[PDB]
Order: C-alpha cells, then structure tokens, then sequence
C-alpha cells in the first residue's frame, strides 16, 4: 500500500492493492476543471443555491450560461465540475423525478431524488466499460413535514443531506468558512441564509463581485417553486452586504 | 451507444490467489468499524458514524438498515456499494415472501445476498464489492448473526467486528465479553468494544446501533443512545 | 505538461488529474480545421466559412460545411467532415421525429440540447470515440427570434451572439467584437462576416479557398437558405476592397 | 357522457355531466370528467374510464417533462398532438372520445377535438359523448361568434343540461372550469343551480 | 360478495362477507375479504379470488419495499396507482375489483379500482355482486363526517344489505377501521349466520366401515 | 477492451490452461479433504477451517454438502464458488428425479457438473471455479461410489483419495495402507482419523479441527449423517490411544 | 504504436492512423481516373494482372442504368461497396420508379462508410471510388474515400501514381464541359497514361473505359471494345 | 368440462390432534374405467400429505413438479416444510400458470413439523387458499361430499372417531357420481404413526 499501484487499478474502476478506486478519485479532481466553486445553504424556512458565473466573453448569450437547473418546479440544483457529463445527469433527474410521479402519484423527494442519480454513478464505479461523470450535483426544495432539504452526491455514489455545502475548486476552503458561521448561527433566516452564502463565496474567491458574476437560486417553504434570482434583485442582496 | 465487457475481471493468480478479492477486503478493513454481538437472547449491531462534519446531517442517512420486519444490517467499506446491496437484499427478502408467505429465514436471506457478491467476482465487467456485511435476524426462536464479505463467503458469528482495528475489536471481544449476555449487556459491552478504536468524543450523533430481538429488528433513537452512553442505560 | 501514458488511449478513462485525453484529442482535430463564424444578426443568424480549395478539380460546392438541418435551422461545421455530416442527419432526424411527436417546429434550444447529448454519449467509453468536429446551429423565427448555439466534442452547448471555430478561433472573435450585432441587420452582417473570413484567412500557409454563407432570418422568411450569389459577390467584394487597407 | 369545450377570447369554458356508467347501474354519479393535464390544459374524456384515465396520465406525463426540458409553458397544440399520437396509435385498443382545451401564451384559448379514430381537428367549440347526439341542433342554433367568459360558460351549462336530460348514459351534476392567463377557476352546478326547461303539458 | 367502504371524521371503515362460491355452492364460508397493503392502508377484493390475492399481495409487498427506503410511510395515491397501472396493462384478465381505503400524511382516502383499471375516488363505494344491495344501505343513511361508531355500523348494515339479498353473499360481516392514529382490525364484527342445531345423531361408532387394507407406519 | 482482457480460456505455449491451474493452487492451500470407499458404507473427511472461538456455526456441517438423497459431497476452494456448484448439483439432481422418478446414477450427476465447469475454460471469457469437490453417494447401479472433480472439468472414482492442503502425503499414504476389497466402514474410519492427524499441522487433532459424515444403506432409505462431538473422539482416542501400543512392539 | 490500432482512438494530433493506413489501400490499387463534360460521364483506369497467363482485374463496375463505378483498394471492400450501391438503387426503383439521385446514393455511402471508423473492433471500408453517374441534373463524377468523406469533381483519378493524371486533368479542365464523348474519353485515356512508366502504355489488354451520359446508359468496354477509343492516341510524350 | 374427464375425488378432515385424507382410486377416460389403483395423494414430507384431483396428466404433473421444489426447499433451508408453507408453495406454482392453468384442486393435509397443529385447506386451480377447521372437498363430486361432512363431522375426534367419519363420508358421496370410485384409500396421520386403509367400496 501508501499509493501502491497493480494492473490497471489506475485505467479502469479496478481495486488498487490499497483497495483505492484511483478512477473515482481522478473523477474528483474533473470536477476542479472547471474552475468553478458553488455553495448551498439550508435555511430554517428555506434553501439556497450560489455559484459563480464567470462569462469572460460577450459574445456569449449571457442568458444561455448557467449551472442551475430545475429538476421539477419544486426541485432546482447546481452542478459543479465536467459540464456536458453535468447536462447529461440534470436530464436523468429530469426523468427520474419526472417518472416517480407517473409511477406513484406523488412528487418525489428531494431526499429520494438524490439517493437515485447516487446510485446509477455508483454503477459506473463497479463497471469498467465507462468512466464515471466528473460532476457533482446539489438539489434543494422544500420536503412535507421536514422542510427544507439540501442534497449533494458523488461521482462515487456518496449521497447526503447538510445544513450547508460546496463543490468545486474551493469545497475545503467554502467548508471551514460555513462550518465556522453554522456555530455562530444567528437565526437561519431567508436573508441571512442567502447573505451567508454569497459571502463564503466571496471571501474564498476574495471578489466583491458584481451581480452578473454570480448566480443565485432559491426554494422557499413559502414559495416552494424553486427560482433562480434575477441579476437585479441578486445586487439588492450585494449592496446590502455593503452597508457595513 | 454501450456494448459491455464479457471478460471477468477477477482471475487467479499463480500464487492460487484472487487479487480484486483480497484488495476488496483492504477497502474493507480500512472502513469505519463495525460490532455484531449475539446475546442468545437477541443482537445488536453498531458502527461508528463519525461523519458530522458539523455541516453533515447525520440524519438523512443511515448505516444500520432494516432489510424486513425482522432483519437488519451494517457494514464496513465503501458505502456506496453497500446501498446497492441493501436494495438487493430487501428485493431478495420479497420475493422470498411473495413466494412462501413466511419471513426469509436469516441464514437463507444471507446465502441468497452472498451469492450475489460471488456473482460480482466472476461475471464479465465488473470488480468485487468493496464491503462486508453483518446480518442480524430472529428467525424461530433463535437469534442470528452473519457476515459475508466480498468473495461472497459468509459465517455465522456469536460476536465480532470489521474494519479499522477489527484485529483489536475482536481479540477484545474474544475475551470482554461472553454468551448468556442479556440484551441491554450486549449492548454496552458493544459501544465499548466501539470505543476501543473510536478516536475522538464519542457522542450519540458519532455512533448508530440497532437491535434484533425475538420481536422484531430496529434503529436505536439518539435518545436510547445519548443515554447507553453514559456509561449505563 | 505531457500526460499521456495509456491515459489517453479510452474515453472511459480519467487522467490522472482529471481529464479526458480523448476528447481533447478530438478537439485538437477542430482546431486544425478551416474557419467559420456564425453571429447573431437582429432579425436571423448568418453563417460563413473558409471552404479551402482542396483541388482545383473539385467542383464549387463539395464538401460543403453547411447544410439545412431542418428547414429553419442550419448548421455550420469545422473538423472531421465525414463525422460532422452524420451528426447533421441525427439533427435532421431528432429535428423530424420531434414534429411528428409534438407536431411543431423544434426550438433551436431543444434541437441542440437533444444532438448535444447524443455527441456527450460519444465521450463516455472505450466502445466508441468522441466526433472530431464542433458544429453551430442558426434559427429565426417572430416567436423566438435568433438564435445562434454551438456544440462541441464534449457535447457542451451555449448560446451566443457571435462565435467562431477552427484555425482562427481566437482571431475571429477579436474580430466579431468589433460588430454591434444586436443592433445589426442580417443584409449588413453578411459583409462583415465575409469581412473577418478575409482578416482571419492565411493568404501563406493555406494556399486558394472559396466563401460559403447560409441565410436565416426575417429576410429569408424564416426558412434556412443559401446566401444569393449576388448577396456572396457584393460581401466578397467589400471583403476584398475592404483588404486592401 | 356529455362533454363540451368553447373558445372565448382570452380563455376557454369545459364543462362535462358526472355520469358513469356500467350498462344501466350508475357505478359513480359524482365523477370528475374534466382532468387537468397541465397548469392551464385540459381535457374532457369519454368512452373507456381505464382508457381515458390511462391516457390522461400518459400524456401529463409526457408534457410534464417537455415543458421542464424547455423551461416554458406547453402549447396547447401540443398537448392536442401527445392525446392523437396515443389515440391513433392505439386506436384499435381504446375507446377514448377526448376534447383538449387551455390557454396559451403563444395562441391563447384553444379547443381541439380527438374523437375515436384518433383524428384532431381544432374548433371554435367542441362537443363528445353519448349525449352529444341531442345538442347538435340546438348548439348550432344558439352557438353565436363573440361569446364572453360568461354567455359561453352559461351556453354549456344549457347544452349539458339539456343533453343530460334526454341521455341515460348523462347525468348527475355539471362541472365546469373556465381558463385563461389569470388562471383556472372550477366551478359545479348541483340540482337547482341546473338549468331547466318544463315538461311540455296540456 | 359485498364489500364496501365510507369515509368517515378521522378516517374510514371498510367492510366485507366472507362467503366464497365454486359456482352455485359456498366453498368457504369464512374468507378473509380485507387485505393489508400498509400498516395505514387496506383493501377489500372483489372478482377471482386468486387475483384479488395476488395483486394485493403484490402492491402490499413494492410498498414496504418502496417505504423501506424513503423512510416514510405510503400514500394511498401510491397503492392506487401501483394497482391501477397494473389491472389496466392486463386489460382486464386479471378480474380484481377493489376498495382501497387508508390514511395519508394527506388524510384518509378511499378508491375503488375496477378490473380493467379505471379509478374512483369517492366518500363511499361498493363492489362485487352485493355491491347494489349495499350501495342502497349508503344512499339513503349516508351522512359527511359520521363518528366511528356513526359509520362502523353504516358499513355493517350495507355489508349486511349484501349479505341478505345477494345470493353471492353471506356469512360473516368483518370491519376494518383506519384512523390518523389507530387501526382496528375487526374480523368478526358481526356473525348474523349460525348453522342450525343439528337434530339427529350421526357419529359414525368405529367399526362400522369394513375395511380391505390396513398398513401403520410408526414417526419419531 | 481487447488490452483489459486476461484471456482466461486461451491455451498456453505449452498447451495447458494456465488459469485452471491456479485455481488448483488455491485449492492445494484450503482445507483438507478426503473420503475413502468401504463395503457397507462411504466416508467423508475434511479439515474445518472455520475453526475459531467467536464463530456461532449454526450448520449441519461447515463443508460437507446433501445433493441427492443418496448424495453428499464436501469442497475444497473457495466456500462461494462451491456454494454456486453446489447449488447447481441439486438442481440436476432434481431435474433427473423430475424427468425419470428415479434417483440420478451417481457418476452421472458428476459428468454433469464437470461440463459446466469444462465450458468455462473452453469459452466466455470468465474464470473457472477455485473449486475441487468429493462426491459419496449410493446408486442402484454402482452401489457406494466416491469421485472427485477439478475445476477443469475433470473428475474420477476413486476407491479413496484426499484433496487440498498436504493432498500428496495423504494419497501415499492411502496408497499403501489401503484394504483394496477388504474395508469397512469402521477399518475407513480409521485411515481417517490416522492421514488427517498426518496431513494437518496439528497435534492431537481436536474434535473441532476436523468434520466427519458417512453414507450407509439401512433397510431401503440411504442413510447420511455428520458424527456428533462425542463419536468424534472415539476415534480420536482410539487412534492414539492404540499408537503408543504400537511403540510396544517395535 | 499505442495510437495505431484502432479507429476508435485519436492521437495526440488529432488524427486516426486506422483511417489513414485504409487511405494508403486506395494509392496502392492500380491508378483510374473519372472526367465529365456536360452531357457525359466518364471512368477510366488501367487493370493489372497477377501473372501473364491471369486475367486482369476488373475496376469498372455496373450499379444501376445511370450509375457506374470504378474502384481501387481491397477488392471484397469493392463489392460490398457495389452491393449496397446497386440495393440502395433497385429500392429507389421499386418505391419511387424513378433512379436514384446521383448525389443522394453518395451520401448515403458517407454515412454508412462513416459508422465504422467510429466504433470499437470495426474497421473503415479499405477502398476509393470514382463515381461516374447522370440524373436531371447531370453528369457527375464523385470520389469517396476510406474515411467517410466524399468529393464532386470536375474530373479525378486515385491510385498508384495518380498524381500525374490528377496534373494532366488540372490543365485540361476548361477544356472538359465542351468536349464531344471520344475526346472527353481520350482525354482520359491521356491522364491516365501520365501514371505509368515511360516505357510502357495503354494496351487494350489493361485498359477499360466507363462511360453514361444523356444519350447512353452506363456501358463497360474492356478488350477489342477499348480499341475504337485508342485509336487517333496522342505520340505520348518522350 | 375439462375437470370431469377422469372423474376423482378427494377430502380432507380436521381431528383434535390427527388429521385424515382420502381420494377414490378410480382412473378413467370420460364412461371408461381405465386402472383401479391410481394414486392421488402424495407423500410430501412425514406428516404432510397432499391429494391431487382433476385432470390425471396434471395430477401427476403438479405433483412431481411440486416434489421438484419441495425437496430443493428442505435442502437450502434446514427443515422441513410447515404445512401453511407448503401450501402458499403450491398456490405460487399453479398460479404461474394462471392464463393455462394445471387443471387440478388440491387438497393438503397435515400435522406441523413442529407441533401438534392440524392442518388441512384446498386449492383453485389457479392457487387460490382455502385453510378451514372442518374439512375440505375436491373433485367431480364436491356437492355429494359437502352434504356428508356438514352431517357427519364433529369438533373434535380421536383417529378412530375420525377414520369411520372421513370414511363414511367418501364411500357415500363417491357413490352418488358416476365418475369417482372403484375403491377409497384413507390416511390417517398422528404425531406417532401414519394409518393407511384402502376402504371396502362398490366396484361399479
Ligand atoms: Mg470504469
Ligand atoms: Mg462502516
Ligand atoms: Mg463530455
Ligand atoms: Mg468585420
Ligand atoms: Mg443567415
Ligand atoms: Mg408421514
Ligand atoms: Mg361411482
Ligand atoms: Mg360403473
């Protein structure tokens, strides 16, 4: 073992003599490519979805660049990392979610939703045919009696629900900041969730940035049809930031 | 468009050996351990749920699941590959009961899942799963406890342990603790037998342990567990 | 960095550090392809290429690298022709299919998001190796107006006012940008477009060639159509004049 | 059955009897005949309660994931086309007499009909089902260009009305449903609030 | 058969007789009507025996296979659509007609499904040969929000309507009560059949059957 | 795909198929296993490995398997491996009892399970079994009858053998204290306890290390059983208990 | 070498040896050539033959009334290729009763030829075609190679130093759309000429000649029938 | 109909802590007795017995078929079927047969491997359970059996009181139809032995 390598544990999803899957591992590090980091906050009445939204080019419809999807009208989410694979997992979603209520009569749960899209990658980790998708994948929307959900799973097939995560670039550097504000938690309001997330996207990107350099999307239990904020109404939350 | 490997990806070696078998059971023993303890009277299973990486919600998932009424389960590895087997398992237990109308027996529930871990170390494509499971049931009066790890072998156990330390958790157990244990003691000579690797402040959001007692198998509240903790309960 | 060591030889297959050297391989056969730009005009797209003449022999009008996918939606390609045209027939038949099953034309948004994911399938195992070619699909229509959307090996696809791919990715953009597109009628754009083909085009290394350009837009009715020669002449022309200074 | 959609300016009315039989035993004198297919599509149904049911959700179904997939509201045309493609393609093993109307921010208020062959037409305003048989006259008769919200919402209550009268297989309560941008607003019409006309006598 | 069920202030009662006929002969006089799907949700079965078993069994079982993993407890609208998805595939060859009644995160909810698939939601339905007989029972004494006691008898009666005047019902009248926080499993619940007093002495004195073959075979 | 794949149903240089081989390999290492041949009955004899003080073993045995109802037969290999073949030998049994009502001619439901594990080295690109087995059995045909398979397919009758860990130092020693035509189910019992106190880094073979059962006729019914604790000793003692009389002789 | 076996794997250039080693199975066939006029489509190429007492190899192929081939690389490729192109053919006939557009028949050979360059264990077609074909719209000469793509030429030839001929045709051109049938042929016969070895020329033993057109369906002439063609010849520069 | 074409019968009757089944032994096609000793109950375990009635062909089918995954069942599990087991096996087994179905009502009969309990209940022919405290009926002459056992069968009965019950009521129904006869076998199961007479029945 300590990075030991046999065979082609290195090529395809094989064990390594560690019993590592370097595959998975090397579909981590896919994610980075992009450049990008997004963080997701869970509120006490609601869920919110940030990321950045670098479009360094203007020929390029603004509009048609984004990394926030809605699933259903009361699941939205963020992908982080390779985008075609990252499209590619928005759809299957799409289906899966769209299927579980055909098939069962209600919406599916956020919670559930997840479980699933972790479970097919899980296949792509046990089978050599394909690699797996160097993506990361964070829905939120509003469950019946539990509230607000966040969701986050794996190009391992690692699925869970946090108070708050990221993905991307800055995970570990968005994590330390979160986990630090989550023990001074303050009264997880609708503001304060939404304020919370755009500075630990801030100050680990170290940007102030304007409100076209970032995205915001957001499920609330009294709105619980997920929306992405309008670049307008995302600078009313920026200035706010600056009053002090 | 997808075709599909046909060839096994597990093969012996000259050395008689299976490689991705052996390496499976490294993926194993460095998983979060795990404690199965059969206290002829019931049996309680328990593993350290360390993540609460204070953002974690340790809640939304579980480690310790219940396959039927009466049976139960945890592992020690990736989990990932475990969830694809609790699926099958709860599958196996159906279709066993649409068929006889009687709750899967323990044992037969364990062989039938073990031959789907050996299929995974034969069949073209695919690499063996990276886990180990133990299996508790009350099924006819007497209580069970299993373990079948990646070759798909299995062994009926009376108490022992998997992943880190599971050297140190068993030989701990090879003499902590006895048969004739009744439920509550089996239970606290089990979180211990935990606490002999469980680096860090052991709380009740650190662990999760169920039961499976002659009337049926379940997850132990933070509350049934904050309380065991404290040294009693 | 060198990364290459079995690490690039299957699709199904990360690098090391996170890549995948096969479609990255199949975009570097784009790059080496001839260019052509599409940009958003204010009333349809338009479309031009540097159709390098391959042979004298070769009659005006082979290889063409722009073709009518569904009749109101075109599709400029650059790299591997012969990969290029059957992505085109499955626009075509995902074009086709949806207006027999929904029964109305295909918005440009769904037709790229569909063919998209049908070239991302293409980068997933070792059965199979990513298309070499990158490809843009133009739209008009009154109920959604221009559209101008752009596809590559990776089945990546965005919306754009103007872009470019090939040889002179780069070189054309800085070009595009010198356009206020928005503002823009398609009967001006034409000019322009054959403009930055001259700019771009390497009268040196890469020896005669020949401009293609598609219509779409108000002035076309709606329908995807080739640019009339009278239109081709008087935009190579200014082009040419254009040269000269 | 009896079923009805019109077309008035910026919406649509539906309206449809409770009536469902088997053979001459009322099986459900209360059931729901307008189901909603979209936010502002819907669809009258008659013929097989399994077909119509089973179809419905099929098409919700299909048009669900076609409007999330376009982030838009679906057409109305469209969810018209997802009802023919189904009921021509299994016109041999149906028996679905459908009528789809809804509001549509490109072509506002619509009304299409699908009768059993699995044909669709588009009109002005549509009428299916058993009872349909004894309206025709009347409805072409009273049927008038320019009709608002309310005298076409009150131009069905008169024409299911009289139909429920006449046809053993109509009965029950009327249900109605009018559609436009604002939205969707149902409306049921119990015993007296049911229009009547008197038993010719001496 | 008669089965039916109401929808009642805190939840529903189902009913059913528990006679089975092979033909024009009662072949059970004692069958068990009221399937379990979930711990919150039931159903009476209609139509051919084997089926109505069968596919509740079925529906029973993906439900505890489907709440097993969302953790949850199954919605009625669920075991409807199982049920009715499935009936319809089979264009009717599989002869099940159901009552479905249960409670939900969203109330209690009661649905009749037919053999060839179509649904029907209602405060109050019937099925199976004494299903007109009992639908009277409810027409006529049906009130909104009965108590469980106002109810638990309305169904007895139309159970027993069935019963009566349906030659493809007797027997026993068994109840099933599903409220937000109880479940009362009646079986008998009522048992207005009794066979009459035997009048005579029959008990066959051992010796009185003339045997040919006799052979004893000793167990452990 | 083609650079992935071992190839493990292809011929050598030599002409040997090198992944049948290593699975013997892995068999040479398991836990040991004989049975002899005897006139009024059939035994078998094999090293529990499972041999440890935590292990509840809730079974009739650990590796000594019912086919038939005149069949059993015990392993050597990999435990999951052999739990498939064995499960497969079952159902051939069933499916000649279905299709005949008469119990399957013992050799015959050998010759079965060999071609299923000769078809994986001849093709499918999967490994072969790590799995050598030991049949016993009773057949209207051949009487008491004992075979053993390899995972290559191939399989014999023999009046005795042993197979796995040390399976050459038992043989010979068979081979040569073996009563060709004059054994009895107890004379068996006796090479038994005395080559598996050999074969078996052990010293006073415990009635743990070791799992015996043996199939007799008795009135009609074939009879199967596993020696209990107790009987096992018998001949635990007996065979030592008898060996330091044998030193009084020299 | 690890970038050299198999069609499915792009090289670090952005290139797939497979197709271009199929590529070099086209150079190595014998050299033919293919011109049109306005109202005529020609085939020309030179035949080769094992040993002197063997017949030389057919490159002239008849596929439908108004369609004909000329082929050079792997022979079975050839009329596997011809095969298709004749059903493709005879199913336009049966459903439409009207040929085949020319210039659709050749895409549908780009797409199916393109399917196996991309597809793991498959190989690309190993073969080049002159095709010489007249619809309403004309004569026409297209070219398709082992890699799916396709040309429409004004006149063209592959093969084993085809580089001359394609010279000679580049400098005739203008010359080409007005020329009546037996001067278009000859100048044909003259390209083809260009590919060989000084001292050596066109016998009618190795030459054969493809010709369609608005006046005649596609006709094949190979021995004495080639003579008609070689007569009034050009001295053949020394 | 199909399920008179051999004609048979066969009956199942509850004790205190024995269990009683019998089956005439007629084997006929359609007027035609054929053979006189043909078997219809079989043995599936000591103290469990099953009794086939119907078409002969499917008799003897769903029995062997039935045998095929008894056996396998007692040799993954370490047991011996339970009786309600061994029922839903054969309600699974004739219900995969349920649009062709095996054209026989079984009827089973037995004591719990593992307990005193008595245990008897019959089946559809496409698997349907029927479990009953009393008795149960199958065959050509369902209605003549009925009318017996509801005259004749008491709570609880020792062997003896039961065996001149169950026989009493076979020989009287099986002679009131033409098809079924030729003889009556009874068994008569206890936790200790297993008695089995072949009844002195007409032969007509
Ligand atoms: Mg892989
Ligand atoms: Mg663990
Ligand atoms: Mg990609
Ligand atoms: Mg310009
Ligand atoms: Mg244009
Ligand atoms: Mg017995
Ligand atoms: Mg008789
Ligand atoms: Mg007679």
């Amino acid at each position: 073992s300590r990075g030991s390598s046999a065979g082609f544990d290195r090529h395809i999803t094989i064990f390594s003599p560690e019993g590592r899957l370097y595959q998975v591992e090397y579909a981590f590090k896919a994610i980075n490519q992009g450049g990008l980091t997004s963080v997701a906050v869970r509120g006490k009445d609601c869920a919110v979805i940030v990321t950045q939204k670098k479009v360094p080019d203007k020929l390029l419809d603004s509009s048609t660049v984004t990394h926030l999807f809605k699933i259903t009208e009361n699941i939205g989410c963020v992908m982080t990392g390779m985008t075609a694979d990252s499209r590619s997992q928005v759809q299957r979603a799409r289906y899966e979610a769209a299927n579980w209520k055909y098939k069962y009569g209600y919406e599916i749960p956020v919670d559930m939703l997840c479980k699933r899209i972790a479970d097919i990658s899980q296949v792509y980790t046990q089978n050599a045919e394909m690699r797996p998708l160097g993506c990361c994948m964070i829905l939120i929307g509003i469950d019946e009696e539990q509230g607000p959900q966040v969701y986050k799973c794996d190009p391992a097939g690692y699925y869970c629900g946090f108070k708050a995560t990221a993905a991307g670039v800055k995970q570990t550097e968005s994590t330390s900041f979160l986990e630090k504000k989550v023990k001074k938690k303050f009264d997880w309001t609708f503001e304060q969730t939404v304020e919370t997330a755009i500075t630990c996207l801030s100050t680990v990107l170290s940007i102030d940035f304007k409100p076209s350099e970032i995205e915001v999307g957001v499920v609330t239990v009294e709105n619980p049809k997920f929306r992405i904020l309008t670049e307008a109404e995302i600078d009313a939350h920026l200035v706010a930031l600056a009053e002090r | 468009a997808e075709r599909g490997y046909s060839f096994s990806l597990t093969t012996f070696s000259p050395s008689g050996k299976l490689v991705q078998i052996e390496y499976a059971l490294a993926a194993v023993a460095g998983g979060a351990p795990s404690v199965g303890i059969k206290a002829a009277n019931g049996v309680v299973l328990a593993t350290e749920k360390k993540q609460k990486s204070i953002l974690y919600d340790e809640r939304s998932v579980h480690k310790v699941e219940p396959i039927t009424k009466h049976i139960g389960l945890v592992y020690s590895g990736m989990g990932p590959d475990y969830r694809v087997l609790v699926h099958r398992a709860r599958k196996l237990a159906q279709q066993y009961y649409l068929v006889y109308q009687e709750p899967i027996p323990t044992a037969q529930l364990v062989q039938r899942v073990a031959s789907v871990m050996q299929e995974y170390t034969q069949s073209g494509g695919v690499r063996p799963f990276g886990v180990s499971l133990l299996i508790c049931g009350w099924n006819e009066g007497r209580p069970y406890l299993f373990q079948s790890d990646p070759s798909g072998a299995y062994f009926a156990w009376k108490a022992t342990a998997m992943g880190k330390n599971y050297v140190n958790g068993k030989t701990f157990l090879e003499k902590r603790y006895n048969e004739d244990l009744e439920l509550e003691d089996a239970i606290h000579t089990a979180i211990l037998t935990l606490k002999e690797s469980f680096e860090g402040q052991m709380t009740e959001d650190n662990i999760e342990v169920g039961i499976c007692n002659e009337a049926g198998f379940r997850r132990l509240t933070p509350t049934e567990v904050k309380d065991y903790l404290a040294a009693i309960a | 960095s060198s990364i290459g060591t079995g690490y690039d030889l299957s699709a199904s297959t990360f690098s090391p550090d996170g890549r995948v050297f096969q479609v990255e391989y199949a975009m570097k056969a784009v790059e080496n392809s001839s260019t052509a730009i599409g940009i958003r005009c204010k009333d349809g797209v338009v479309f031009g290429v540097e159709k390098l003449v391959l042979s004298k022999l070769y009659e005006e009008g082979s290889n063409k690298r722009l073709f009518n996918v569904d009749r109101h939606v075109g599709m400029a390609v650059a790299g591997l022709l012969a990969d290029a045209r059957s992505l085109a027939d499955i626009a075509r038949e995902e074009a086709s299919n949806f207006r027999s099953n929904f029964g109305y034309n295909i918005p440009l948004k769904h037709l790229a998001d569909r063919v998209a994911m049908y070239v991302h399938a293409y980068t997933l195992y070792s059965a199979v190796r990513p298309f070499g070619c990158s490809f843009m699909l133009g739209s008009y229509s009154v109920n959604d107006g221009a559209q101008l959307y752009m596809i590559d090996p990776s089945g990546v696809s965005y919306g754009y006012w103007g872009c470019a791919i090939g040889k002179a990715r780069q070189a054309a953009k800085t070009e595009i940008e010198k356009l206020q597109m928005k503002e823009m009628t398609c009967r001006d754009i034409v000019k322009e477009v054959a403009k930055i083909i001259y700019i771009v085009h390497d009268e040196v290394k890469d020896k005669a060639f020949e401009l293609e350009l598609s219509w779409v837009g108000e002035l076309t009715n709606g329908r995807h159509e080739i640019v009339p020669k009278d239109i081709r002449e008087e935009a190579e022309k200014y082009a040419k004049e254009s040269l000269k200074e | 059955t009896t079923i009805m959609a019109v077309q008035f300016d910026g919406g649509v009315v539906l309206g449809a009897d409770s009536r469902t039989t088997t053979g001459s035993y009322i099986a459900n004198r209360v059931t729901d005949k307008l189901t909603p297919i979209h936010d502002r599509i819907f669809c009258c149904r008659s013929g097989s309660a399994a077909d119509t049911q089973a179809v419905a959700d099929a098409v919700t179904y299909q048009l669900g994931f076609h409007s999330i997939e376009l982030n838009e509201p679906p057409l109305v045309h469209t969810a018209a086309s997802l009802f023919k493609e189904m009921c021509y393609r299994y016109r041999e093993d149906l028996m679905a007499g459908i009528i789809i109307a809804g509001w549509d921010p490109q072509e506002g208020g619509q009304v299409y009909s699908v009768p059993m062959g699995g044909m669709m037409v588009r009109q002005s305003f549509a009428i299916g089902g058993s009872g349909s048989s004894y309206i025709y006259g009347y409805v072409d008769a009273t049927y008038r260009e320019g009709m608002t919200k309310e005298e076409c919402l009150q131009f069905t209550a008169n024409a299911l009305a009289l139909a429920m009268e006449r046809d053993g297989s109509s009965g029950g309560v009327i249900r109605l449903a009018a559609i436009a941008e604002s939205g969707v607003e149902r409306q049921v019409l119990l015993g007296d609030q049911i229009p009547k006309f008197a038993v010719a006598t001496l | 058969t008669t089965i039916a069920g109401v929808v009642y202030k805190d939840g529903i009662v189902l009913g059913a007789d528990t006679r089975a006929t092979e033909g024009m002969v009662v072949a059970d006089k004692n069958c068990s009507k009221i399937h379990f799907i979930s711990p919150n949700i039931y159903c009476c079965g209609a139509g051919t025996a084997a089926d109505t078993d069968m596919t509740t069994q079925l529906i029973s079982s993906n439900l505890e296979l489907h709440s097993l993993s969302t953790g949850r407890l199954p919605r009625v609208v669920t075991a409807n659509r199982m049920l009715k998805q499935m009936l319809f595939r089979y264009r009717g060859y599989i002869g099940a007609a159901l009552v479905l009644g249960g409670v939900d995160v969203t109330g209690p909810h009661l649905y009749s499904i037919y053999p060839h698939g179509s649904t029907d939601k209602l405060p109050y339905v019937t099925m199976g040969s004494g299903s007109l007989a009992a639908m009277a029972v409810f027409e006529d004494k049906f009130r909104p929000d009965m108590e469980e006691e106002e109810a638990k008898n309305l169904v007895s009666e139309a159970i027993a309507a069935g019963i009566f005047n349906d030659l493809g019902s007797g027997s026993n009248i068994d109840l099933c009560v599903i409220s937000k926080n109880k479940l009362d499993f009646l079986r008998p619940y009522t048992v207005p059949n009794k066979k009459g007093t035997r009048l005579g002495r029959y008990r066959c004195e051992k010796g009185t059957t003339a045997v040919l073959t006799e052979k004893i075979t000793p167990l452990e | 795909s083609r650079r992935y794949d071992s190839r493990t149903t292809i011929f050598s240089p030599e002409g040997r198929l090198y992944q049948v081989e290593y699975a013997m390999e892995a068999i040479g290492h398991a836990g040991t296993c004989l049975g002899i041949l005897a006139n009024d009955g059939v035994l078998l004899a094999a090293e529990r490995r499972n041999i440890h003080k935590l292990l509840d073993e809730v079974f009739f045995s650990e590796k000594i398997y019912k086919l038939n109802e005149d069949m059993a037969c015990s392993v050597a290999g990999i435990t999951s491996d052999a739990n498939v073949l064995t499960n497969e030998l079952r159902l051939i049994a069933q499916r000649y009892l279905l299709q005949y009502q008469e119990p399957i001619p013992c050799e015959q439901l050998v010759t079965a399970l060999c071609d299923i594990k000769q078809a994986y080295t001849q093709f499918g690109g999967k490994r072969p079994f790590g799995v050598s087995l030991l049949y016993i059995g009773w057949d209207k045909h051949y009487g008491f009858q004992l075979y053993q398979s390899d995972p290559s397919g191939n399989y014999g009758g023999w009046k005795a053998t042993c197979i796995g860990n040390n399976s050459a130092a038992a043989v010979s020693m068979l081979k040569q204290d073996y009563k060709e035509g004059e054994m009895t189910l107890k004379s068996a019992l006796a090479l038994a306890i005395k080559v598996l106190n050999k074969t078996m880094d052990v010293s006073k073979l415990s009635a743990e290390k070791v799992e015996i059962a043996t199939l007799t006729r008795e009135n009609g019914k074939t009879v199967i059983r596993v020696l209990k604790q107790k009987e096992v000793e018998q001949l635990i003692k007996k065979h030592e208990e008898e060996e330091a009389k044998a030193e009084r002789e020299k | 070498n690890q970038y050299d076996n198999d069609v499915t794997v792009w090289s670090p250039q952005g290139r797939i040896h497979q197709i271009e080693y199929a590529m070099e199975a086209v150079k190595q066939g014998s050299a033919t050539v293919g011109l049109k006029s306005k109202t005529h489509a020609v085939l020309v190429a030179l035949k080769r033959a094992q040993s002197e007492l063997a017949a030389h190899q057919k490159k002239i192929l008849h596929v439908d009334n108004h369609i004909g081939i000329s082929i050079a690389g792997l022979t079975a490729d050839a009329r596997l290729l011809c095969n298709f192109m004749r059903q493709e053919c005879l199913d336009s006939r049966f459903v439409f009763d009207r040929p085949l557009p020319v210039s659709r028949l050749v895409s549908l050979i780009g797409s199916k030829t393109q399917i196996p360059t991309q597809r793991y264990g498959r190989r690309p077609y190993g073969v080049g075609l002159l095709i010489a074909g007249y619809d309403d719209m004309g004569p026409h000469i297209f070219q398709t190679c082992p890699s799916a793509n396709y040309f429409d030429c004004r006149a063209m030839s592959i093969g084993a130093r085809s580089q001359s001929a394609r010279t000679y045709l580049e400098r005739h051109m203008s010359e080409f759309m007005e020329c009546n049938l037996n001067e278009l042929v000859k100048h044909g016969l003259r390209a083809l000429r260009e590919t060989l070895p000084a001292e050596q020329d066109l016998t009618t033993k190795n030459v054969s000649i493809g010709i369609v057109g608005k006046d005649l369906e596609f006709t094949i002439y190979d021995d004495d029938d080639v003579s008609p063609f070689l007569e009034g010849l050009e001295e053949r520069p020394q | 109909s199909i399920m008179s074409y051999n004609g048979g019968a066969v009956m199942a009757m509850k004790g205190k802590n024995c269990v009683a089944i019998a089956a005439d032994r007629r084997f006929g096609i359609q007027a035609q007795l054929v053979t006189t000793d043909f078997q219809k109950i079989f043995p599936m375990g000591d103290r469990l017995y099953i009794g086939l009635a119907g078409l002969a062909t499917d008799v003897q089918t769903v029995a062997q078929r039935l045998k095929f995954r008894l056996n396998l069942y007692e040799l993954k599990e370490g047991r011996q079927i339970k009786p309600y087991t061994l029922m839903s096996m054969v309600a699974n087994l004739l219900y995969e047969k349920r649009f062709g179905p095996y054209y026989t009502e079984p009827v089973i009969a037995g004591l719990d491997p593992k307990t005193f309990k008595p245990f008897i209940c019959s089946l559809d022919l496409i698997g349907c359970p029927m479990v009953t405290d009393d008795f149960v009926v199958s065959g050509t002459c369902a209605e003549q059996m009925y009318g017996m056992c509801e005259s004749l069968w008491e709570p609880n009965m020792d062997p003896d009181h039961l065996f001149e019950t169950i026989s009493q009521a076979m020989l009287n129904a099986v002679d009131r139809d033409a098809v079924s006869g030729m003889g009556v076998i009874v068994h008569i199961i206890e936790k200790d032995k297993i008695t089995t007479r072949t009844l002195k029945a007409r032969m007509d």
